[PDB]
């Protein structure tokens, strides 16, 4: 995900090298930028 | 391309209006996790140094891009050049703990010593700006102690940012900002 | 060996010709790049010949006499105006050089399209054949004809600060009249752009 | 015996940006669950596309006021991310940490004047190699757009990425006398009763805007 | 084998004309990518050294064979012997950047330090000769800085060459060029 | 425990030509698309086969002029890539960076004279071990070709690779008095009215020409 | 392709060890040298 | 992190007869073909069996 160049598996368990995430129960801004209006608001001529 | 500016809805006009053609983009270098993963220097203190991402200078590439998000999360990698035995302590542990070899301790091996540290704070995500100038003591990755530490580096891993904030450039006096660029 | 070359509405005809030499590629590379955002356009009316004088090739010229001509040059036609109306251009060159004595003259010429020509060394001329070329041998042909694409470190170039191609004409053997030949031979060039594309209109002077 | 090996010279020295991980000291901790917190952004460009920011003009105000005189040039500035005008934007905020960029930069215009005032404007792009235009009639030959005031208060104009090389430097080299990327020019065609009325301008990344090669320049 | 010389079309006659037989060729050693991949020495400068392939001497094997192509592309490997911390900077970045440890920095580890660097220039392919003596400042792989650098090496990777140019040998005074060849 | 290992002596020292890669510092950059640019060459011999270059003769001219006298030897020189004549060629340009070669070296001849002049030439290969021939009648016993002027102006002659050892040194050792690869000799059989007319000569690699063992000799 | 002696996969991803190429939309000189004319232009005798 | 390792003592010292290979410096050379030359012997005893010598 970040800057990592190893094509082989990390020697240490995923549980050590990193902190383990938990769950409960670009996300917003890319979903915002994808809705940008590229059109023309008025009638087109020629 | 006309619209109502007061809407605040994003409107991106394209070159096809006057007959251009939009090209292909490759944005890898602006990816948050990519751009923030690297070492940045922090001026150490002789013995005890609390690991804090806000100690990075604000004008550095890692310092500035950090401060543009109110709420950030990431692991930490440190690179330290020190004398003696580097002792690390998790968040919220007493200062009297740094003197115990039982806590993680890296015996001196030249030239320096690199560690990987987990996100140890109790808060679900940390913050660059806090409304309450000071930031709460609970924001830190812990501290490190050694007989003396010559250099200290921070490298963020798995960075995640939220709620962007202003990012400022240098304000020119003339019409442009003219710097000497590397040339043969 | 008759060959007729038509560019635009202009033509050229040569009864003594050795054929065409295609430099570095048979056809242009990709025209539409990521750098212009698709705002480039092709100018059709700009493709056509234009004529210029090179020098006078006389017996006194020894081996090594060379003449640089950098392209594009000062052009008063449509192709010249483009250079002032557009900040980015590209094109290939179709070059033709003509030196007419009679068949009783002797000596030989070497014409070449040399990309990025800066201060070629005297010894370096012995290897000058590495670039696209043809020999003009008055024994045989009066005409040399070369076609080369657009080369450069950029996909579009700014012809004010950069000239990608340089036409060079070198004397490999000195002229000899032998009393039946022309006393001297004049060298002309007939050159046309190809595959011109432009972008980035300037404002005007007013 | 045991598996032999060769310790190689010039390898193993620490690299601040190197792509490998530290040896874990202290294990088996669990995070407090943070899932689906609000307002997350995984890429610093997306926040640059979805949140335009103000420019900077004389008097240190992020707007330019209509003017009545023979001079119709409303504002004129280099196209660069090191410009003084761009300096306050978020977009020119990220630039200082990257060497090179490509793609479109969008400008947003919003007319602030009262409902009884009407004006008509022209934005234009002057490519490098010639002095930029001082009059709308001179600029009319460039790439340009033209709009006027009305029900919609906002206009958005995409400044093309047009250059010889596929990428362009963010910083402005001291040995560069004239901007390499050319200029953009903003004109006032005419105005009904618009004297003293303000036009605020904004800037944000486009669809194809791309930024690469991180560097720490101080700043 | 007679033909028209003015054609410039390549004509290769063979030994079978007078009754020979052509043999088998193995050209691996003249392959561009193969022959240009190796280290070549460059006289460094005390502190800041801009990485440039034209700094290699013209008579060296890597220097000469480089300069025979107008347009070249390749990655870069460097081998540096230095004091202090070697700091690298990408193309087109300000000179003031070389002082930041956040940029890639190799802490001193004896005897020397080897890095692998990507092709960082904006131009699609670089050039050995430019028509505009000087070459544009945009041709470079960036620069490196250290307290002092004792030696510097360049190694090209994935080399690609275009539009060949003259390659000259030493011009003898006598009929041959006579050198002392290694002998027991 | 942990996986044991043995750090071996005499391994790991840096080697300028070694076949291994540096550890990447700085990742995730994309190049501007360069695909299908014109004039690419992946091998420095192909440009040597497809682009012949001029030789070098007395008066520093890449041609030899017809002569009228009892002396029919037009030009004569060692077969080596270190020769003075070859020195300006591109082919002898690459040689200086390689120790050894094998295969055929082609020579191209183009008669420059006027249409009313005719000449007839002889090229010949004199193998080592005996003095090279001073007269065409003496050379007629060697390997040779013969051509004359006409509609076609150019002739191409392949000089064989003939040696005891499968490869031959590019450089010329100082302790070598007489060339190891022998000589090539160019004669003028006769000429109609050709006085003062020039013959330009060129040289380029053959089909089977092979070059190996790179070395940096300075030069 | 170049001078490389490893019979085992590189430890780092192809994306790090090298710069990644892109596409758009001995090549020339070998295709030139392969067209060389080896024949005799005139009639052969004996 | 990265794969940890232990540098062991008493290993790695150079051995004149050791069974391992040097790191190649300079690649892609081809030999002149030597196949089926006369008089080859792969073992120094076979030449001792087939060629008696004087006392």
């Amino acid at each position: 995900s970040g800057n990592t160049g190893s094509i082989i598996n990390n020697y240490y368990m995923q549980q050590y090298q990193n902190s383990m995430d938990t769950q409960l129960g670009n996300d917003w801004f890319s979903k915002l930028a994808s809705s940008a209006f590229s059109g023309l608001f008025g009638a087109l001529l020629a | 391309t006309t619209s109502t500016g007061e809407s605040a809805d994003p409107v991106t006009a394209t070159v096809e209006n006057y007959g251009g053609e939009t090209q292909v983009q490759r944005r890898h270098h602006t990816d948050v996790s990519f751009i923030l993963d690297r070492f940045v220097k922090v001026t150490p203190k002789d013995s005890i140094n609390v690991l804090d991402l806000m100690q990075t200078p604000s004008h550095t590439l890692v310092g500035a891009l950090l401060r543009t998000a109110t709420y950030y999360f990431a692991d930490l990698e440190v690179a330290v050049k020190h004398k003696g035995d580097l002792t690390w302590v998790p968040n919220g542990a007493p200062v009297a703990a740094l003197d115990n070899t039982t806590n993680p301790t890296a015996y001196h091996k030249a030239p320096l010593t690199r560690l990987a540290l987990p996100y140890t704070a109790p808060h679900r995500v940390l913050a660059t700006v806090y409304n309450g100038r000071p930031l709460p003591t609970s924001f830190n990755y812990g501290a490190i102690k050694a007989t003396r530490v010559t250099e200290l580096l921070y490298r963020m891993k798995r960075a995640e940012t939220y709620c962007p904030r202003p990012l400022l450039a240098v304000h020119p006096s003339a019409a442009r900002h003219k710097q000497k660029i590397v040339a043969p | 060996r008759i060959l007729t070359t038509r560019n635009g509405h202009t033509t050229s005809t040569t009864q003594s010709s050795v054929g065409i030499t295609h430099g570095y590629a048979t056809a242009e590379d990709f025209v539409n790049g990521p750098n212009t955002s698709g705002l480039e356009t092709r100018v059709v009316q700009a493709e056509r010949f234009f004529k210029t004088h090179l020098f006078d090739w006389v017996t006194s010229d020894p081996f090594g006499r060379y003449y640089l001509l950098e392209l594009p040059t000062d052009h008063k036609g449509v192709y010249g105006s483009l250079t002032d109306s557009y900040a980015y251009m590209r094109n290939g060159w179709d070059v033709e050089v003509t030196a007419v004595g009679n068949q009783f003259n002797g000596g030989c010429l070497l014409v070449a399209m040399v990309p990025e020509l800066c201060s070629i060394e005297q010894r370096e001329l012995f290897q000058l054949t590495l670039f696209p070329h043809q020999f003009i041998n008055p024994r045989t042909n009066m005409t040399a004809h070369i076609k080369v694409p657009f080369v450069g470190v950029n996909r579009y170039d700014q012809y004010k600060v950069h000239k990608p191609w340089t036409l060079v004409v070198m004397v490999v053997a000195p002229l000899t009249v032998n009393t039946e030949g022309a006393p001297q031979i004049k060298v002309y060039a007939n050159i046309a752009p190809t595959n011109v594309h432009v972008a980035g209109e300037f404002p005007s002077k007013e | 015996g045991i598996f032999p090996v060769a310790c190689s010279d010039g390898y193993g020295g620490l690299v601040t940006t190197d792509p490998k991980t530290a040896d874990p000291v202290y294990g088996k901790v669990f995070n407090p669950p943070r899932n689906m917190l609000p307002g997350r952004f995984t890429n610093l460009l997306d926040v640059a596309e979805a949140c335009p920011t103000f420019l900077h003009f004389d008097g240190d105000v992020p707007y330019v006021t209509t003017k009545t005189d023979s001079d119709r040039v409303l504002a004129q500035f280099d196209l660069s991310l090191a410009a003084k005008h761009m300096s306050n934007t978020f977009l020119a905020g990220l630039a200082q940490y990257y060497t090179q960029y490509s793609g479109t930069v969008n400008l947003h215009f919003m007319f602030t004047g009262p409902t009884d005032a009407k004006a008509r404007y022209m934005i234009a792009y002057a490519p490098p190699g010639m002095e930029p235009p001082k009059t709308p009639e001179a600029a009319a030959h460039c790439i340009h757009a033209e709009w006027d005031t009305g029900l919609n208060s906002k206009f958005t104009f995409s400044i093309p990425y047009l250059s010889a090389a596929d990428y362009a430097y963010t910083a402005s080299d001291a040995a560069e006398t004239t901007n390499v990327q050319g200029w953009v020019c903003l004109f006032q065609i005419t105005h009904g009763k618009a004297e003293g009325d303000a036009l605020v301008v904004l800037a944000s990344a486009g669809k194809d805007f791309e930024l690469r090669l991180p560097v720490d320049a101080r700043q």
